[PDB]
């Protein structure tokens, strides 16, 4: 039979761990980094680009709007991150057409994170590969930053990091940030966060994916030439 | 690994024999039939003080004159007994009569290897104890082998190897039910790493006129002191 | 059944018949064709004897649920929207669901009642006054006659008695008067003298 | 079909060890690039011939997946042509009978990326051994170049290669490449780049290439449609390319 | 017939480089009339759809065709044309072949590239270059546009001329009425005008 | 390495799993079967866990015209009768037939062969004898896990069960022309199993026999039944 | 379908897969349960603390869980149970018992021990509440091999034998905890061997003590 | 490590438990098959493991419909599943169609099933190599179906454990008798053959079992050899030794 | 490990299963060659039969696919006929599907499909057969497609397969009515094989405009009087 070749994916560990979440999240550690931050006035989505040739201005592989109010950073394997979003955006929308509001950012976060859990529990299938940064805006507690990881748990944060160098930059963060930084003050944190974090010599704007949501909530995922432009203000040019 | 249904080279199925060896580490239960009824008796195990021994229900009901007791992965043990529950109330809607108690054995015993790839057997031993018009007072011994017989006197779980004994020695056909009550706990005390009394210990009995009753620890108490 | 529903400045006011009859009888005289949904918003049904009952309470739990898992109470727009797509499902469904509901409710965010109406069919509607099946055909009159946006509570209550008052004279059954219930910022009460 | 587990799992390192083999299994295949220029992209191969019996015309490593979408592997061949087959239907199912249009590129590619994840994480299934250079353009991205990796990521490019010598074709490439490419500069650098690549021929029988350009109407098999346009897919045949090389 | 079920009216018409739509705004149970705030013209980005019939499922398609162009826009970055969102009606529609909704759809829209006002009528697609009717009075609404509409009209002629038509028609018909809104849709703006109608 | 599953045969082309559930009847109670032209008789030596406790039942009865006997796993055998129960069942309901014998044990045949060519399931460990009598005479049916099902004058399985065997060999001629006397078939039997006891006698609550005839529906004795025998 | 037996018996009698799910219950974080005459507490010890959510969570009105272990696993569990309230509610007309609850639960986690292809929940749960009209408190424990048992104090989690230590050498069954004051005093002397406190009265009266209450409550001891 | 699995090729490209299972068929007792020139003869010893088992009552030739035999050696239980398939194809034949099933169409059915369990891993391959035959509207036909789903057509066919020297035996047949067998000569010549193939098997006694279908003797349909003519084959096999 | 066992990749991107049916393809140790005409395809297929016992008329690796299509197998007869059997039915579905009969071509494409589910689902082994399709297309004229255990098919101008496939086509490529393609045929494979034939040991298959069919023994033996002449 098949018994012999089966990988035993949900299984525990005799220290009580599972081995292929914790696989995945040593293969989202060498994935690149993202970052989040949320500031008084709204939240701030940066991520590194982990060649010349490449089409740098059509390429959005880390940020993904989920909403009109919602957007993902993503960090790990690209291909399982667009099966997941795509799966939160037929949930939003779900939600929307059964009560006409828009969905609470936890909700999504949970039913994303749950889908995560049950390929963990049963199925015999790895896990999915990814971390989210999950940005968000609903009434009820307004800008909100959640992360998730291949185990399913969720966790809110004020300003969190996934990908590689996690520690550094969280350790960057604590340093620096302060609970009433303005948006714009979040967005100059996230991008020295970035550079001192960066595995590369430099940082420059073809490296870059940046995104924020700002007060109705407005989600703008930057074009090449506004990062060039955050980039040149800010300093590191 | 090894499938779960494998036979060994000597004829008996490995997770069988798995499940017994995790019998062998359960809390003792001793049951004994007579005449005018049958008592049975568990070793409660509480693991902390401030576990409320109250809630240890090693003891249930099945039917109205058929009870049993378990020993073992007491988990598997609720299942088991949920559907000896289904089954006996089943028949009573079925015949409009009673289940038989070996009926009731047979029943539960069905479930015993129905599984492979039901994951694995149950890890639980029963003492199935009950009464009816064809058979009177009877003791069975269900185990996840499948296999159960019928016994004057029977103890299982971890005490099981001296209890058994003793309960040799001790039992004769002509035992009245309060000597019954006086055997099962001295078999207690004797095998039972605690000393007896009735915060750690249950005694339960089953007559045709008072059906299955479980004793309270007032008067398991009052028979201890007896002792 | 009659079920009534008149949104004042303040609040929301339901009043439902009372009579229940099988057949030949009237079996009771009592009945209250309203559920609790969440503490501030309730829901008035009418229609079909046993569907009615059986969609009212599978809604009171589904809202209950909801609330539960979220620590958190849906607005009496979101549960309007949610028993429309019910009433929607049921419409198409092996046997819809004969059941025609006003949603009374207090939105504790705008601070402001909601009076919803949803016929079996699934057509929801935001209305300052409503009634299902021949209810509104006397009581429409008297209502765009003298609702006004600002009425408070007194007002409304008087003008629901005097709406009753007319359906008990020109309508050929006996409803055996109606219950009156109030959604407000306060919660949802019982008017046990009308 | 015992085998409902997953034969790709994490390793200790985090590696996805099935999928690092058919990403070797890719770098050992025919050498593929495709060039996009500012009129066109040119997607081009080499025709590597098991027997010099066989009829090369027969095996076509260039694939029509919509009329403005051509499709070019290195890697498995069977799996391309699987790969291919779904593609189309899922270019048809999930969006022309939806739209009444054939789909832009990116959403196209995003679907065969769908498809090979599918193979990545379900169970009983190795991952594609292929890569995809997807050439395409629609009416508000333009023109634009994919490439799929077995892993279902997916990357847009302006020049790449993929295949046995992909590191020294993407060279020549960042060499030659420039935003002010015309198609038929593309379609020389190409041919250049496939020379380079090439062992032994070099002509129109060994070399497959496909450009999305011009809409052809006199492709199209009927008249009367002013707004039906015509392919831009076009395959240069071995006349075509033996022409473009003896004036090269 | 649950088409008039609820009654109302929906017309569209082009005139120079603009779309206008119209509808009344009485909701409806056979003869009695229960709301007169009851829209039946949706705009998902700058395509405007107009749904009569059964007033249940104009809601449900109408969050259907919300559900459907928001995964649209998320896909695809950019907002579907009243051309792409015509086919995606027409498949909807015959996706419930027969299951059917009761309802007749109108488009209107000015694509956004093109910049040519479009609009069309309902599965099989009526792509008319004038104008499109649905409702209970769809036989008032053809006399009345038939007669009146004339090409090229700017945006004021054409929304006296959608107006008079929708006043007339459903000033003839029993089950529309109660308050009327038309939709001027050009490129850089829209102006939505509520009419002064008979209110029996 | 060959002896995991049932579905992997070894290089000299056995099934090791079938093998241990023929050793699984091994280590069973033996129990004998024999039969004349009109009467056919199981006897069986039942086995007691402790001797407080009963006797595993070991003869199960199907009918009026048939039954069996076990040696090996008690709920594989519970399963096979209930099997033969449904077959016979059928049988009686679509035909108003009563089931040849022949005919229950290729069933029995078939059902336990589906568990030697396929994974996940076990063969059965269990081994049985079914009596019965049909318009063609007395049967007796030796059934093995393996799926072998023979049609023998006598026969016995379980522990020990050679010297049994040896002795109906020895006495064949004799016992299947007993004929119509059923006590001396019966008698010819408990000698046949005591044949095969070592330490162990035959006791008023050890034995058990069952008979089925041509004027004899299938009886099984058991307690004070079997004290004329023993 | 996957139906790969991933709990069985080793030699030894035991199911492995169980024994490693109660190691990663005991490396989960926090659940102490103290019961009283008419309390039952329940604590534990750059994030955002307004979107984290408590470790208590609201079954029904009247029964509130706390766990221990893998929080996703958690969540599922936690459904289910408020799942089965809800229907429990809408068929049998009344609210659940705390023992039926806890029954409802370790019944799912003792499925997930023994149904192929499925692992346990590495989640042990203390279930506390009223049965409905009822004021007698109750507080019962849940673990993956599905045991259930009612407690007068009990701790799962990480420091679970430190502080069931303290809680025997300081909790006595012949006098409980007289007051909330008491129960909430003794809950936090256990904790302190940061903290939360919720406390669960009759008539599904569930309240989460405010930080200054038991800043107050840990400046007294 | 390549004969742990039913669907796995070795290196050489060989499935070494369809080698295991062809071992398990040499095993078996010796069964033959003779194609005459109007008809088909089946044969097979049938070892008496016991004196207690009952003579001429453990049959192992099996009728498939009216007009096809099939004898098998190896794992008897395999055979009888075989057969069992075998039968459910002719039924299903016969009711789509009309005419019984040519013998052709039924070797196809018979061999994709056993082709067919080799290409799994859970399931095991048969154990039995099947000669079976019969008379259809083209004449008789003889086929031997291998474990691995091969089989042939055959002028005479031998499987067991006494296979080798049978098959020598009926080579000298076939050479003997070029002009094409007779029905009951060909019943007696299977006598001698099985008698002398059980020369390997001498350490136990045996029992013969014959059955036919020809066009003449039978009438085209499958019967068993019994009675005088059985008999006659007997001592004509007897007489053969000496 | 396991590698070597279900088709999975290994660490060097290949796929063993698959290259151990590629071995599996010369068991039967026969030599086949097809050659086209301007009008006909010929397949010649050693007929090895070397039991007596056996009835040669049954021994053949030539199947009638269809009315048109004929196809000649390399590999063993088990998996040889498993692969006919499910040609023959995609050939009448795609008649009964699509109106008309399938060219040679789409039938060696179906084929090769399933052979590559075969190589990426682990619990389907590849069958160990090589699959040639011959026919003369209404549209192409004659046609040779040949299948391998891999999914991979492409037409031929001629190929062979087998043991001694290379000095075949080697003989081929030096040289590069349907009686002389087939005289043709079978000179080209005695001279590449260096072996004559006798009547029964050649198998022979004509794809003609209006039907494939198979040369009898009779016919193989005119064939081979008319090389002698």
């Amino acid at each position: 039979g098949s018994r012999r070749y089966d990988s035993r994916t949900t299984i525990f560990s005799p220290e009580g761990r599972l081995y292929q979440v914790e696989y995945a999240l040593e293969s989202i550690s060498h994935a690149g980094t993202a970052i989040g931050i949320m500031a008084s006035d709204g939240i701030v989505l940066a991520a590194e680009r982990k060649s010349t040739l490449l089409e740098q201005d059509t390429s959005t592989e880390k940020l993904y709007k989920l909403n009109d109010k919602i957007a993902v950073a993503v960090a790990g394997l690209t291909a399982d991150a667009e099966i997941l979003i795509n799966t939160a955006r037929i949930h939003a929308q779900n939600y929307l057409k059964t009560y006409n509001e828009d969905i609470p950012v936890e909700i999504l976060v949970r039913r994303l994170s749950d889908i995560k859990q049950g390929y963990t529990q049963h199925g015999g299938l790895r896990p999915f590969g990814v971390s989210f940064i999950y940005a968000g805006y609903d009434d009820r507690y307004g800008y909100q930053l959640y992360t998730s990881n291949p185990s399913g748990n969720y966790t809110g944060w004020k300003a969190i990091s996934v990908g590689a160098n996690t520690s550094a930059a969280q350790t960057l963060l604590q340093m620096d940030y302060k609970d009433d930084m303005k948006v714009d003050d979040a967005i100059e944190l996230a991008l020295k966060t970035l550079s001192k974090t960066t595995d590369s010599s430099a940082l420059t704007y073809d490296r870059l994916e940046f995104a924020t949501i700002r007060k109705e909530v407005y989600q703008k995922i930057f074009k090449p030439q506004e990062i060039k432009d955050i980039l040149v203000k800010t300093g590191i040019t | 690994d090894r499938g779960v249904s494998t036979f060994s080279p000597e004829g008996r199925l490995f997770q069988v024999e798995y499940s017994l060896e995790a019998i062998k580490l359960g809390s003792t239960a001793i049951g004994i039939a007579t005449k005018e009824g049958v008592v049975l008796g568990v070793e409660k195990r509480a693991t902390s003080p401030l576990l409320e021994s109250d809630s240890i229900e090693k003891i249930v009901e099945i039917d109205r004159h058929i009870g049993c007791a378990m020993s073992g992965l007491t988990a598997d043990a609720r299942s088991m007994i949920e559907h000896a529950r289904t089954a006996a109330v089943t028949h009573n809607l079925y015949y409009d009569e009673d289940i038989n108690v070996e009926s009731l054995t047979q029943s539960v015993c069905d479930l015993a290897l129905r599984f492979g790839e039901m994951s694995r057997p149950f890890g639980v031993a029963l003492l199935i104890a009950g009464h009816d018009a064809d058979d009177g007072y009877q003791l069975f011994h269900a185990e996840p082998s499948g296999t159960f017989y019928r016994y004057n006197a029977k103890a299982i779980g971890s005490g099981s190897e001296g209890a058994q004994a003793e309960l040799l020695n001790e039992w004769h056909s002509s035992l009245t039910l309060k000597e019954a009550e006086l055997l099962v706990l001295k078999i207690l005390k004797q095998v039972m790493e605690e000393k007896l009394d009735e915060n750690n210990a249950q005694l339960s009995c089953i007559t045709k006129q008072d059906g299955f009753k479980i004793y309270d620890n007032e008067k398991t108490a009052e028979l201890i002191k007896e002792l | 059944d009659i079920i009534l529903g008149i949104r004042v400045q303040d609040s929301v006011i339901l009043a439902s018949s009372k009579a229940v009859t099988r057949g030949i009888s009237v079996l009771k005289d009592s009945d209250d064709k309203t559920r609790q949904l969440s503490p501030h918003t309730l829901m008035s049904f009418a229609g079909e004897a046993g569907d009615t009952v059986q969609f009212a309470e599978y809604i009171q739990a589904n809202i209950q649920l909801y609330s539960i898992r979220e620590d958190y109470e849906l607005s009496p727009q979101a549960v309007s929207s949610f028993v429309r797509q019910e009433l929607a499902k049921s419409i198409r469904s092996r046997r819809p669901y004969q059941v025609n509901v006003l949603i009374g409710g207090y939105d504790k965010k705008k601070n402001k009642p909601e009076l919803y109406q949803i016929d079996y069919l699934g057509t929801k509607v935001e209305l300052p006054y409503g009634a299902h099946g021949y209810s509104g055909f006397y009581t429409f009159f008297l209502l765009d006659h003298h609702y006004r946006p600002d009425m408070t509570t007194e007002e409304g209550l008087d003008l629901l008695k005097l709406c009753v008052q007319e359906l008990e004279k020109r309508m050929p059954m006996d409803f055996k008067g109606v219950i009156v219930k109030i959604v407000d910022k306060d919660g949802i009460r019982q008017v046990d003298d009308f | 079909d015992r085998y409902s587990f997953s034969l790709t799992t994490f390793s200790p390192s985090g590696k996805l060890g099935q999928i690092d083999y058919a990403l070797t299994a890719v770098k050992q295949g025919v050498t593929s690039l495709g060039i996009k220029a500012t009129n066109g992209v040119v997607i081009a191969t080499e025709k590597k011939s098991s027997s010099p019996l066989a009829m090369s015309e027969t095996l076509s490593k260039v694939s029509l997946l919509t009329p403005d979408i051509g499709a070019v592997y290195s890697g498995m061949g069977p799996d391309y042509r699987v790969l291919v087959d779904k593609s189309r239907k899922v270019a048809h199912t999930s969006y022309k009978r939806i739209y009444g249009e054939y789909p832009p590129t990116k959403l196209l590619v995003s679907e065969v990326a769908k498809i090979m994840q599918e193979a990545t994480q379900s169970g009983g299934v190795r991952p594609f051994g292929v890569s995809l250079l997807i050439a395409g353009h629609d009416e508000f991205n333009g023109f634009s170049l994919y490439q799929v990796d077995p892993s279902g990521s997916y990357f847009p490019w302006k020049a790449t290669a993929i295949g046995k010598g992909s590191v020294a074709a993407k060279t020549f490439l960042e060499k030659r490449w420039n935003d002010e490419l015309e198609l038929e500069d593309a379609i020389h650098i190409a041919l250049l780049t496939l020379k380079e690549s090439v062992e032994g021929e070099f002509n129109g029988d060994t070399i497959e290439l496909a450009i999305i350009g011009d809409e052809n109407p006199d492709l199209l098999g009927y008249t009367g449609i002013p707004t039906d346009k015509g392919p831009r897919f076009r395959k240069l045949t071995s006349q075509e390319i033996n022409d473009r090389l003896e004036a090269l | 017939d649950p088409s008039s079920i609820n009654g109302g009216i929906v017309v569209a018409m082009t005139g120079k480089d603009c779309v206008a739509i119209a509808c009344d705004l009485r909701l409806g149970s056979q003869s009695l009339g229960v709301s007169n705030k009851f829209e039946k013209i949706f705009h998902y980005g700058h395509v405007f759809l107009g749904i009569t019939g059964l007033a249940t499922d104009v809601t449900t398609l109408n969050e259907m065709f919300r559900y459907k162009t928001n995964l649209y826009k998320l896909k695809e970055e950019r907002a579907i044309e009243p051309e792409t969102f015509t086919q995606l009606v027409s498949s909807s529609l015959y996706e419930r072949r027969f299951g059917p909704y009761f309802v007749g759809p109108v488009v209107a829209g000015i694509n956004s590239k093109s910049g040519k006002p479009f609009i069309a009528g309902f599965g099989c697609i009526d792509e008319a270059k004038d104008f499109i009717v649905s409702g209970t009075a769809s036989d008032q609404l053809f006399g009345m546009c038939e007669s009146l509409y004339e090409p090229n009209l700017e945006p004021e002629d054409l929304f006296e001329t959608i107006s008079q038509a929708l006043l007339n028609a459903a000033d003839r018909d029993a089950l529309s009425g109660w308050g009327a809104v038309v939709y001027i849709i050009k490129k850089d703006e829209v102006v939505k005008r509520y009419l002064k109608m008979r209110q029996d | 390495n060959y002896d995991g599953d049932t579905v992997t045969f070894s290089p000299t082309g056995r099934l090791f799993q079938v093998e241990y559930a023929l050793e699984a009847i091994k280590q069973g109670s033996v129990t004998v079967g024999l039969r004349s032209n009109t009467h056919a008789v199981l006897v069986a030596l039942k086995r007691n866990a402790d001797e407080l406790s009963s006797y595993q039942k070991k003869i199960i009865k199907c009918d009026e015209h048939m039954g069996l006997s076990l040696a090996g796993l008690a709920p594989d055998a519970r399963v096979l009768s209930n099997y033969l129960r449904q077959q016979c069942n059928y049988s009686s309901l679509v035909f108003n037939r009563k089931l040849a014998v022949e005919r229950a044990g290729h069933l029995l045949c078939d059902k336990a062969q589906k568990n030697t060519q396929s994974y996940g399931g076990r063969p059965y460990g269990v081994g049985l004898l079914i009596i019965g009598y049909d318009k063609s005479g007395a049967h007796l049916l030796e059934f093995q896990p393996s799926g072998n099902v023979t049609e023998l004058y006598g026969t016995a399985i379980g522990a020990r069960s050679q010297g049994a065997k040896t002795y109906l060999e020895r006495t064949l001629d004799t016992f299947i022309k007993i004929d119509g006397n059923p006590d001396e078939l019966i008698k010819a039997g408990v000698e046949a199993i005591s044949q095969s006891l070592r330490d162990e006698s035959l006791t008023v609550d050890n034995l058990s026999i069952a008979i089925v005839g041509k004027d004899t529906p299938f009886t099984i004795y058991d307690g004070e039944a079997v004290a004329k025998y023993i | 379908g996957y139906d790969r037996a991933l709990s069985i018996f080793s030699p030894d009698g035991h199911i492995f897969q169980v024994e490693y799910a109660l190691e990663a219950v005991k490396r989960g974080t926090c659940a102490v349960g103290v019961k009283g005459k008419n309390c039952v507490v329940l604590g534990c010890e750059l994030q955002d603390t307004r979107i984290t959510p408590s470790k208590v969570s609201k079954i029904d009105s009247h029964v509130v869980l706390s766990f221990s272990g893998l929080n996703a696993d958690s969540r599922i569990l936690i459904e289910k149970a408020r799942v089965e309230a809800q229907s429990h509610r809408l068929t049998l007309e009344d609210p659940v018992t705390v023992e039926y609850l806890t029954r409802y639960v370790a019944g799912v986690q003792q499925r997930y021990t023994q149904s192929g292809g499925v692992r346990p929940f590495g989640v042990s749960t203390l279930i506390a509440g009223f049965d409905p009209r009822d004021d007698e408190p109750k507080l019962y424990q849940t673990e993956p091999s599905g045991i259930y048992s009612s407690w007068s104090a009990q701790t799962i989690g990480r420091n679970s034998k430190t502080v069931r230590e303290f809680l025997e050498k300081n909790y006595d069954r012949k006098e409980p905890p007289a007051t909330v004051e008491e129960c909430v005093k003794l809950t936090v002397r256990s904790l302190l061997e940061n903290i939360e406190i919720t406390v669960v009265k009759p008539d599904s009266d569930i309240v989460a003590l405010s930080s200054e209450e038991i800043n107050q409550y840990v400046t007294q001891i | 490590g390549y004969d742990l699995s039913n669907s796995v090729f070795s290196p050489d490209g060989r499935n070494f438990q369809v080698e295991y299972a062809v071992k398990a068929v040499e095993n078996g007792t010796t069964s033959i098959g003779i194609k005459c020139n109007d008809g088909v003869v089946f044969a097979v010893e049938k070892l008496i493991t016991s004196k207690l088992l009952v003579p001429q009552k453990n049959v192992k030739i099996q009728v498939v419909d009216r007009h096809i035999g099939c004898v098998y050696s190896g794992l008897i239980p395999d055979g009888r599943h075989l057969v069992n398939r075998g039968r459910e194809e002719a039924a299903s034949f016969k009711k789509l169609y009309k005419t019984p099933i040519p013998i052709p169409a039924f070797a196809d059915r018979l061999g994709q099933y056993v082709q067919a369990h080799t290409l799994y891993n859970s399931v095991r391959p048969f154990g039995v190599s099947t000669i079976f035959g019969g008379v259809d509207k083209n004449g008789a036909h003889l086929y031997m179906l291998e474990p691995s789903g091969s089989y042939w057509g055959y002028k005479g066919a031998a499987t067991g454990k006494g296979r080798q020297s049978a098959k020598a035996e009926l080579e000298k047949l076939v050479d003997h008798h070029p002009e094409g067998l007779s029905a009951r000569e060909a019943v007696k010549q299977a006598a001698k053959i099985i008698y002398l193939a059980h020369e390997d098997n001498k350490e136990k006694d045996f029992e013969l079992e014959i059955s036919w279908c020809s066009l003449s003797e039978t009438n085209g349909l499958h019967k068993f050899v019994k009675g005088d003519l059985l008999q006659e084959a007997i001592d004509f096999a007897q007489k053969e030794i000496n | 490990g396991y590698d070597r066992h279900i088709t999975i990749f290994s660490p060097e991107g290949r796929l063993y299963q698959v290259e151990y049916a590629f071995k599996a393809t010369n068991q039967t140790n026969i030599n086949s060659l097809a050659v086209r005409g301007k009008d006909c395809t010929v397949v010649i297929s050693q007929k090895k039969v070397p039991d007596k016992l056996l009835d040669p008329t049954t021994v053949s690796y030539i199947f009638c696919i269809s009315r048109t299509i004929g196809m000649v197998v390399n590999g063993p007869i088990p998996d040889a006929r498993n692969a006919a059997l499910r040609a023959k039915a995609e050939a009448a579905e795609f008649r009964y599907k699509y109106g008309y009969d399938m060219p040679c071509d789409v039938l060696a494409k179906r084929m090769a499909n399933l052979s590559q589910i075969y190589t990426q689902r682990a619990y389907m082994r590849p069958l160990g057969v090589i699959l040639t399709f011959v026919s003369v297309d209404e549209e192409l004229g004659p046609s040779i497609y040949k299948t391998d255990p891999a999914g991979y098919y492409v037409g031929y101008k001629a190929t062979a397969t087998g043991p001694k496939q290379q000095e075949i086509t080697t003989n081929l490529e030096n040289h590069f009515s349907w009686e002389k393609v087939v005289e043709f045929a079978i000179t080209h494979m005695i001279d590449a094989l260096g072996t004559e034939f006798s009547k029964n040991d050649l198998e022979v298959g004509v794809a003609t405009k209006d039907k494939f069919f198979t040369l009898s023994a009779e016919n193989i033996e005119e064939r081979l009087v008319a090389i002698a002449e």
